[PDB]
């Protein structure tokens, strides 16, 4: 043994569960709301189901330049009306 | 001298639940970020703008189809730093441009360095020979040759493997269609090392478990072993006779047996790495010239070699337009190679 | 001691350089027949009409093959699963054109290798060993049954059995991928875990035991001379190896019991290869890998491609090109 | 805690059911409790199938494996296999469900409440694995029970409605079997057929007269042998060839079950008589034939002479000869010419497929059947996408024949492993070295060197 | 061909009978420890 | 892109009248088409006769024209060959032959409209994918 309290000691202690019956559901709900509020879409730049194409377009908005790639994507994003 | 360096050395080598060490300063941040970036990307990040692919749980992919895909072919071999000229410090564009792929690949590379330094560092502290670190050179040679050297020989990072289950499957199939990689004798040696390694693993473990000495009374024989016991727990003499009579030859030297188990998979992975270094340059073992000369002139000559090239030609023509979108391949129906009816 | 008793004592004798035994009585003649026929056919056999469309494929060295392209070619699709011994042909020349040798080899081989497993059980009983080495060998043995017998039965023809050759093996694997999407099947995935894992644990166990060898030699001699065949004492320090590997990860991720360590080394690759053989064996009845073709759709109904759709593009190219002259109707149902 | 820990019993918890080997009262309960689970699944799965069952979809479009078994026995179905009354299905499921409560009650009683050993309680119900006489008697009782079971199928076939006959003139129907085959040349002739293509061993039985007649023989055989094994005790040649222990008898059964599982796998894959295609979907051979039939019909209506149409290889595009001359469908289905089915046989003459029947006698119900079977080929993905591996999502279909064949191949395989495991161990335990080599008595050290 | 067929038929029956009578000839007693398994 | 009322507006008959479907009808059309028709028509092709597909251009050139709701509804009652010359209810699922194609037994008039709408709307979404076969997968 290396000194730390045994894991079976901690996870059968009442205090562990007093703390973690809050903290575990709380993180879960924070993860839920990150998606449910739409925030994950905008953090990572992921398209919503109505944002992959324009209404009539069937072309992929593929990046084709290295140093204007950022403007290419912003331009593609405007073109969604 | 007990200066700050020596004090810090003491704390870094405390015998705790997770050993740290000097090597841990490199290993833990890089291994954690490589992992977290893969989890972040497969959960939240698209491949729409680089590949035309959905690739995250958020888009509706599952564990088999998510990936952190490679950057677009127009990025070349750009390091794709967050603060680089492409993303210009924009975290969202960085993700949409494939920045997570270099992030994972680069932090992964330095994490593996860290892990091998940890094997050296822990072995030096405990007093064993560093053969475990020497064996780990093979995974590093595979990683470096497939994820870094291969795409550096090609046009861009786009053709490196993507970090995902089905994405890797596509890599296998691309290597068959374009590189005829099954024909490559360096892959063949790799296959022999991996399969022979699996064989050695099963046969050694089966042999030990079935030549045990009866060192206890219970029907569960696991209990009858003590880590500090001096005697061997199974009979090498009986093991050797059985295999001599079953198979003709047998191990008799236990040190040789275990060195050979190190040797076989390690060597195979090194051999496969060399082949991939060739494929970085399209230096393939694609054809046998004598077969082609005969087949060109003699339309009755057919081998499994000519049969498989027909398959490769199908793979190339049918997957290329969607697998390489930046190329804008437009193949009309009439040019697609097809057999009768299908 | 009458003659039958003498013969039985010689067959079952633990003093023969190679153990014969009762399985050996079936094993030896069947393996010789398969080996001799294989060698001759690989060198000199004429081309074989594998797919039944009067389009013979050349497999032997004398007819234009090297070691990599050569094969014993599976028997004709016109034969299907019919039994085709030499005596059912009007001539040897007919037998060879239709791929008779393939049947003779695999049927003799599968019997021989099955008796080889029996022989592994049998000698262990004669030596007072525990009996389960043969169980480890059932995983490669089951795999051979899968590609030589089970898959033909489910597809209805030995012409879809694996060819006896190196490039022939690759043909089998590529057509399998196109018709079953084996890469997307969880039993092939467990098989990959089995053999990647088995190779990992092989190098691991080898490196750990080699790392903890007890100093018994000088720097100018091989360390292998520090172990003597039959010595009573262990040749390495398993406490040292556990103390190293336990700190590489954490203490409870390392084995201290050699017996359970070696059991794990047996079990992991054997179980994984069992699943891989069950993959081939159940795709033999067209229960194929996961199909996510066009699974992701946008708000309008546009297909959003995933990596699974790219795989499908590659599978289509294999599908449309394989056996290019053998299909007349639009669906390849077997 | 009798033999309920490792110190006392010698067995770790992960081999804990081995602690039951010599505790016949608790071993009885574990067997009865397990049978309750089998019956439980049968009744419950049947109810689930019924609840999800739409009478106007084909059974094989609905993931049914149990209702097809009930229907083959003559219940719920009329001409063509059309479902006319789902209440028999309901009854079968309910009665199995209720019975499982009786078995579970007995299993849990004998397992945790009744006497742990039956020998001190009853000399009839008690037994010694080593008692060759008692063991063949217990075996004798169960052979008589199994024989009654086989006669019940005959009773249903001959006296209680009959069986569904896919071959019945008209399109298939329930039919009373009035003259089951009794000629032992026929019944045991099936036993001696080759298992290879065109022969098919017992999988080839293609009429209910043979099926019913074979169960009459099996019924008598089992009842005869059961009386034989009650009245006798193993002969000396049998005493010397077998291990006589509980694990050994377990290992023999495991070998038997594996063999049966493989046979069952081939039965459901090839046989369309006792697994009617109306209920289970077409066999793999059947759907492939049905594709060729379909396109011969399409192109002949467009004006093609199918007898003389040379395909790209030089073989006929639609028709060709089998290796023994028979006229058969062309293309890759040449491998399937051994297929026989009620929709195809009217086109068959003495030389195989008959060009004049093909030109003049193809009825629309055959065009329908061939198109149905061609489009329900037993091909599909693990997530139940029907079709070839390259097909797109749309059709939610995997054939019952694929489900049944794959499941039972996997089970049969692992039961062969179990045979090897337990037969090897049984041998070693009888001989006294199943726990390891005796250090001071190692056999190999008393043997001369090989060289 | 007919001679070939009978020859193989005879060779195979020969070896199969050895196998069967072999394992019938007291095989459980052919072990190094307890030699009484009836 | 999304499923707008414009996408869902389709020709009701040949005289040029349109009708606008709800998203509910369209999804009902998709489900019922999977139930009764996709075993042969998955993706707009025809597995038992690949010469005839369900592309709107092909349906326009059928006799009588099938490129509208009325033509498609009529076809599911009394199907004909492409030239209109022969009635093929005996070999093609239809209400007239619901006794030999039992899956048609529980299709109502309103179901036929929804299946029709799905056939007319899908090519507007998938373009060449619809009726294109494996080349466009
Ligand atoms: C004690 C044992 C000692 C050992 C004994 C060894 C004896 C010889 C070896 C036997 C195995 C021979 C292989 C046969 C292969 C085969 O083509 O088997 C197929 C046959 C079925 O034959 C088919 O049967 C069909 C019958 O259908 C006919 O009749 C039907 C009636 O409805 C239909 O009409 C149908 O359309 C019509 O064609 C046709 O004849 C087909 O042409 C024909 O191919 O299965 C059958 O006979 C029955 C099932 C065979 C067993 C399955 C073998 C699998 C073994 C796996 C082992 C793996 C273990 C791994 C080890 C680690
Ligand atoms: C079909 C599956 C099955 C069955 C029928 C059994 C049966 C048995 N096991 Mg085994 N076992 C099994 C699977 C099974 N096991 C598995 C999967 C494992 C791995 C974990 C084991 C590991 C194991 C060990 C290590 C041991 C056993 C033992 C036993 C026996 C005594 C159990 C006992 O006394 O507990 C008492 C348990 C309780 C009092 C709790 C409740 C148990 C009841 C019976 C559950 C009933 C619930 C049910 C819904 C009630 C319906 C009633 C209703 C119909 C009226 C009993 C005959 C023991 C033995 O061999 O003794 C000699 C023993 O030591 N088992
Ligand atoms: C009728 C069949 C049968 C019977 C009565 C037995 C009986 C026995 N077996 Mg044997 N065995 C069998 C078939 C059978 N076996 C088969 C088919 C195999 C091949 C795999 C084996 C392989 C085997 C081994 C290797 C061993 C035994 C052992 C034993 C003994 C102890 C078993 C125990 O307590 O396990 C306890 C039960 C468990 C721990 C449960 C295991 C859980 C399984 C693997 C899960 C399977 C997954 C499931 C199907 C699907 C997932 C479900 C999930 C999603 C919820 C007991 C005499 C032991 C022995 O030798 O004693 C003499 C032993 O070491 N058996
Ligand atoms: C004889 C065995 C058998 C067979 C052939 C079938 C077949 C079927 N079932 Mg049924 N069923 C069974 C047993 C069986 N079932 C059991 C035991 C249960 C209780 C759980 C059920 C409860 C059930 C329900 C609730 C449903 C079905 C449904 C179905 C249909 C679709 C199946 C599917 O999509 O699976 C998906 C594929 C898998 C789940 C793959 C499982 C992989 C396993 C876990 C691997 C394990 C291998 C081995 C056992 C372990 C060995 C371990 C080793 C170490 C020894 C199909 C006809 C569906 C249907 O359509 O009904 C109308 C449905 O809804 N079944
Ligand atoms: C086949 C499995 C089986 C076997 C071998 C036994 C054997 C035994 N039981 Mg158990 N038992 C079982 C199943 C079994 N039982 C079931 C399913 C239940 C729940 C109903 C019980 C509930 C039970 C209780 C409460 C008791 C026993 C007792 C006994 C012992 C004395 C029985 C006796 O002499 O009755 C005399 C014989 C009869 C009364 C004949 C019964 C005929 C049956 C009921 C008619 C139908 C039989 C026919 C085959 C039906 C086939 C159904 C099948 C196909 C599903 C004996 C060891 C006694 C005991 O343990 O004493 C300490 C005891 O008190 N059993
Ligand atoms: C559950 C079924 C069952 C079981 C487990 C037993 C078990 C036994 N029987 Mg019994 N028997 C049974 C049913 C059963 N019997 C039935 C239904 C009958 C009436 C037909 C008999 C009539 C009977 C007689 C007359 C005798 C036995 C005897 C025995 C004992 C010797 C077994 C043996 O050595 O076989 C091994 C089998 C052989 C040696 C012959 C097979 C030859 C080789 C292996 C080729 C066959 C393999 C091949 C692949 C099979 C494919 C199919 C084939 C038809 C072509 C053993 C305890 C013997 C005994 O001791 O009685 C007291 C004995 O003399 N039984
Ligand atoms: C296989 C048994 C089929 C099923 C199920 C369905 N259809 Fe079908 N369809 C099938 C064939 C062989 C043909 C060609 C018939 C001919 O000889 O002309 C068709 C044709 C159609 C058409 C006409 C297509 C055209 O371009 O004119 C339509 C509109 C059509 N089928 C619709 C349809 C519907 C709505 C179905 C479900 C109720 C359906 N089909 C099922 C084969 C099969
Ligand atoms: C990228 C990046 C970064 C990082 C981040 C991170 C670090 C993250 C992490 C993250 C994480 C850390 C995540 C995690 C996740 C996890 C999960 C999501 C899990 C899941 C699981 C499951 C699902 C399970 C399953 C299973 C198995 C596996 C087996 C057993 C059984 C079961 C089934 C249970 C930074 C900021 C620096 C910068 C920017 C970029
Ligand atoms: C011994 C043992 C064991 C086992 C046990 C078992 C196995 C048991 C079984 C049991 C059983 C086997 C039971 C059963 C029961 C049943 C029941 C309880 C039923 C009921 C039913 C009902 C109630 C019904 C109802 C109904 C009707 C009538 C009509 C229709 C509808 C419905 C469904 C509603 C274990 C492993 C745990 C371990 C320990 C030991
Ligand atoms: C019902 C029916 C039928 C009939 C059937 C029959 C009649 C059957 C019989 C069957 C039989 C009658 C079988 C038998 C079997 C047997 C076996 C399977 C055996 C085995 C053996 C063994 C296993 C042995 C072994 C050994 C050896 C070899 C050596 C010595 C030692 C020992 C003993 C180990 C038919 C088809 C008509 C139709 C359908 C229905
Ligand atoms: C198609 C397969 C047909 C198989 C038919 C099987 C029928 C069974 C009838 C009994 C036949 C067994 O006949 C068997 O033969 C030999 C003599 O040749 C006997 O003799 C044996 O005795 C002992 C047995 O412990 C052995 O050590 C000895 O090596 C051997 O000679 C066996 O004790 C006898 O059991
Ligand atoms: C990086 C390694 C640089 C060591 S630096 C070293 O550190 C000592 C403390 O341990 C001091 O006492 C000393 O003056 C200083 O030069
Ligand atoms: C073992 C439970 C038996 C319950 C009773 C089953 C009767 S079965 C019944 O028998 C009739 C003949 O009289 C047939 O006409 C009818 O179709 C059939 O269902
Ligand atoms: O032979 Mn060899 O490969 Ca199984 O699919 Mn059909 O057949 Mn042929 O085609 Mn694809
Ligand atoms: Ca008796
Ligand atoms: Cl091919
Ligand atoms: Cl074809």
């Amino acid at each position: 043994t290396t000194g730390e309290r045994p894991f079976s000691d901690i996870i059968t202690s009442v205090r562990y569960w007093v703390i973690h019956s809050i903290t575990i559901p709380a993180l879960f709900i924070a993860g839920w709301l990150f998606v449910s509020t739409g925030l994950a879409y905008d953090v990572f730049g992921t398209p919503r189901p109505d944002s992959y194409y324009a209404q009539e377009q069937r072309s992929i908005p593929l990046v084709t330049d290295r140093f204007e790639a950022k403007q290419q994507v912003e331009t593609f994003l405007e073109q969604l009306k | 001298e007990r200066g700050w360096f020596d004090i810090l050395d003491d704390w870094l080598k405390r015998d705790r639940f997770v050993f740290v060490g000097w090597s841990g300063i490199l290993l833990f941040p890089c291994a954690y970020l490589a992992l977290g970036g893969w989890l972040t990307g497969t959960t939240f990040v698209t491949s729409w703008y680089t590949h035309g692919l959905a690739s995250s749980y958020l888009e509706g992919c599952n564990f088999l189809t998510v990936a952190v895909s490679t950057p677009a072919n127009s990025m070349g071999h750009s390091l794709l730093l967050l603060w680089g000229p492409e993303a210009q410090g924009d975290f969202t564009r960085w993700c949409q441009l494939g920045g997570l792929w270099t992030f994972i690949a680069l932090h992964g590379a330095f994490g593996l360095i860290g892990f091998m330094l940890r094997q050296f560092e822990i072995a030096r502290l405990v007093g064993v020979r560093p053969y475990n670190a020497i064996a780990f050179s093979a995974p590093i040679a595979v990683f470096v040759s497939v994820f870094l050297i291969y795409p550096l020989g090609q046009s861009s990072w786009f053709f490196a493997p993507s970090f995902g289950v089905a994405a890797i499957f596509r890599f296998l199939l691309f290597f068959q269609g374009f590189h005829n990689w099954t024909l490559n004798p360096f892959h063949m040696m790799g296959v022999a090392g991996v399969l022979g390694g699996a064989l050695l693993c099963a046969i050694h473990g089966a042999t030990v478990e079935n030549t045990l000495f009866q060192d206890g009374e219970g029907a569960s024989t696991f209990r009858a072993f003590n880590p500090t016991q001096a005697e061997e727990t199974y009979s090498m003499v009986t093991a050797n006779r059985f295999w001599s009579q079953i198979f003709g030859i047998a191990f008799s030297n236990k040190r040789w047996l275990h060195f050979f188990m190190l040797f076989v998979p390690v060597t195979g992975l090194w051999m496969s790495a060399i082949g991939v270094v060739g494929l970085a340059l399209n230096l393939r073992s694609y054809d046998f010239i004598s077969q082609e000369i005969r087949a060109a002139e003699d339309p009755e000559f057919e081998t499994f070699y000519t049969k498989n090239l027909l398959l490769n030609e199908g793979i190339r023509a049918w997957m290329a337009p969607q697998d390489q979108p930046h190329e804008n391949f437009v193949f009309p129906e009439e040019v697609l190679p097809r057999g009768n009816a299908l | 001691a009458n003659l039958w008793e003498r013969f039985c004592n010689w067959v079952t004798s633990t003093d023969n350089r190679l153990y014969v035994g009762w399985f050996g009585v079936i094993m030896i003649p069947t393996l010789l027949a398969a080996t001799i026929c294989f060698v001759i056919a690989f060198i000199a056999a004429p081309p074989v009409d594998i797919d039944g469309i009067r389009e013979p494929v050349s497999g032997s060295l004398l007819y234009g093959n090297n070691i990599i392209t050569g094969a014993v070619v599976p028997s004709s699709n016109a034969i299907g699963l019919h039994f085709y011994p030499i005596w059912e042909a009007a001539s040897l020349d007919e037998w060879l054109y239709n791929g008779g040798p393939y049947q003779l080899i695999i049927f003799h081989f599968l019997l021989g290798a099955s008796c080889y497993m029996g022989r592994q059980w049998e000698l262990s009983y004669r030596l007072g060993m525990r009996p389960w080495i043969c169980v480890a060998y059932s995983a490669p043995l089951a795999s051979a049954f899968a590609v030589f017998l089970i898959y033909p039965i489910g597809q209805g023809s030995f012409s879809d059995g694996m060819p006896l050759g190196i490039s022939g093996t690759f043909n089998f694997m590529i057509v399998f991928q196109a018709e079953h999407n084996i890469l997307m099947h969880p039993f092939h995935q467990l098989g990959v875990a089995g053999v990647f894992g088995g190779a990992l644990f092989c190098a691991m166990h080898g490196s750990l035991v080699t790392s903890s060898l007890i100093r018994e030699t000088t720097e100018t001699e091989s360390a292998n001379y520090g172990y003597k065949f039959g010595q009573e004492e262990e040749t390495y320090n398993i406490v040292a190896a556990h103390g190293y590997f336990g700190r590489l990860i954490f203490q409870y991720a390392s084995f201290n019991n050699s017996r359970s360590l070696h059991f794990f080394l047996a079990a992991w690759p054997v179980v994984g290869v069992w699943f891989a053989a069950l993959g081939i064996s159940t795709m033999a009845f067209n229960l194929n890998g996961f199909n996510f073709n066009h699974s992701v759709i946008d708000a309008k109904g546009n297909v959003i491609n995933t990596w699974a759709d790219i795989i499908n593009r590659a599978n289509l190219g294999m599908e449309v090109m394989h056996e290019r002259n053998a299909h007349n109707f639009p669906l390849d149902l077997a | 805690a009798t033999n309920r820990d490792q110190e006392s019993s010698g067995f770790a918890w992960w081999a804990g059911n081995a602690r039951l080997i010599n505790l016949s009262g608790k071993l009885l309960g574990a067997h009865v409790a397990h049978a309750g689970l089998i019956v439980f699944w049968a009744g419950a799965m049947t109810l689930f199938e019924l609840a999800h069952f739409i009478p106007e979809k084909p059974m094989y479009e609905q993931g049914l494996i149990l209702i097809p078994h009930i229907a083959t026995l003559g219940w719920g179905v009329g001409p063509g296999g059309e479902v006319v009354d789902t209440f028999p299905f309901f009854v079968v499921g309910v009665v199995h469900l209720i019975s499982s409560a009786v078995l579970g009650f007995g299993g849990v009683y004998h397992a945790i409440r009744g006497p742990e050993t039956l020998e001190e309680y009853s000399s009839f119900f008690g037994y010694d694995w080593k008692d060759k006489n008692k063991m063949t008697t217990i075996l004798g009782f169960h052979l008589i029970v199994l024989g009654i079971g086989a006669l019940l199928l005959v009773a249903k076939a001959m006296f209680f409605g009959g069986l569904y006959d896919t071959w019945a003139p008209g399109g298939g129907d329930v039919r009373v079997i009035t003259n089951p085959t009794l000629d032992p040349r026929v019944i045991f002739g099936y036993l001696l057929k080759s298992p290879f293509g065109g022969e098919g061993w017992i999988v080839s039985v293609n009429n209910l007269e043979d099926v019913v007649g074979g169960h009459i023989w099996i019924g008598l055989i089992c009842i005869a042998g059961g009386i034989w094994h009650i009245l006798t005790t193993p002969f000396g040649w049998a005493r010397r060839a077998f291990i006589w222990s509980g694990e050994a008898y377990l290992s023999y059964s495991l070998g038997a079950l594996s063999m049966m599982g493989f046979i069952a796998t081939c039965f459901v894959w090839f046989n369309n008589t006792v697994y009617p295609s109306e209920f289970y979907g077409p066999t793999g051979p059947e759907a492939s034939q049905a594709q060729a039939m379909t396109f011969l019909i399409r192109d002949q209506k467009l004006g093609a002479n199918v007898g003389s149409a040379q395909g790209p290889t030089g073989l006929g595009k639609y028709l060709m000869r089998s290796p023994t001359g028979e006229i058969i469908f062309g293309g890759e289905t040449m491998r399937f010419w051994d297929f026989r089915g009620p929709w195809l046989e009217p086109l068959r003459g003495p030389n195989g497929l008959d060009l004049n029947k093909i030109k003049n006698d193809i009825q629309p119900w055959q065009e329908r059947r061939a198109a149905e079977y061609m489009t329900h080929a037993p091909l599909g993905s693990l997530n139940s996408v029907g079709g070839v591996a390259t097909e797109i999502n749309s059709v939610n279909f995997v054939s019952p024949r694929s489900w049944l064949a794959t499941s039972h191949f996997v089970l049969a395989f692992f039961f062969l492993v179990g045979h090897l495991w337990h037969a090897g161990r049984a041998r070693a335990a009888a001989a006294g070295f199943e726990k390891g080599i005796d250090r001071e008595s190692e056999p190999v050290l008393s043997m001369p060197s090989l060289d | 061909m007919e001679t070939l067929k009978i020859t193989v038929y005879i060779v195979v029956t020969f070896f199969v009978l050895l196998f069967v009578f072999g394992f019938l000839s007291g095989d459980p007693a052919r072990n190094p420890k307890r030699k009484d398994l009836e | 892109a999304e499923l707008t009322p414009e996408v869902l507006t389709v020709p009701l008959n040949s005289e040029g009248k349109t009708i606008t479907l709800t998203e509910k009808q369209y999804l009902e059309g998709k489900r019922l088409f999977q139930y009764a028709c996709a075993s042969c028509h998955v993706g707009g092709i025809t597995k038992t006769n690949p010469s005839l597909d369900l592309r709107t251009e092909t349906l326009a050139l059928a006799t009588p024209p099938r490129d509208n709701i009325e033509g498609l509804v009529d076809y599911m009652k009394n199907p004909t060959t492409y030239d209109g010359e022969q009635e093929i209810a005996e070999v093609h699922p239809s209400l007239r032959s619901a006794d030999i194609f039992p899956k048609m037994r529980n299709l109502t008039e309103k179901d036929l409209v929804a299946i029709a709408g799905h056939i007319l709307v899908e090519p507007k979404i998938l373009g060449d994918k619809w009726g294109g076969g494996k080349v466009y997968y």
